[PDB]
């Protein structure tokens, strides 16, 4: 002999949130350059007049 | 009388005892069951432990 059991209408189960997602693109990275000759010139002068 | 047969098979001592009383089932805390009610008016079912 067994104890009765009816099941009732399910409990409402905790909701699930869905997600879209778009990265963010990364960063750049700088230009390279030519030194200042116009600079240099002047420089090479300084120090050969000291 | 079958458990003490059945504990012989398995070569465990049967069920023995000294002094003046009686033989009866008994809960986990030890409260013996009513010896002149049935097991429907009691509260055992299937799957029970005495």
């Amino acid at each position: 002999m067994k104890r009765g059991f009816a099941r009732p209408t399910p409990e409402k189960p905790p909701v699930i949130k869905p997600e879209n997602i778009v990265l963010s693109t990364p960063l750049s990275i700088p230009p390279p350059e030519g030194k200042p000759w116009w600079l240099i010139v002047v420089g090479v002068v300084v120090v050969g007049l000291l | 009388k079958v458990v003490n047969s059945r504990l012989r098979e398995l070569g465990e001592a049967p069920l023995e005892a000294t002094g003046r009383g009686r033989w009866a089932l008994c809960l986990v805390d030890g409260a013996p069951l009513r010896a002149t009610q049935s097991l429907t008016e009691q509260d055992v079912y299937d799957g029970d432990r005495l």
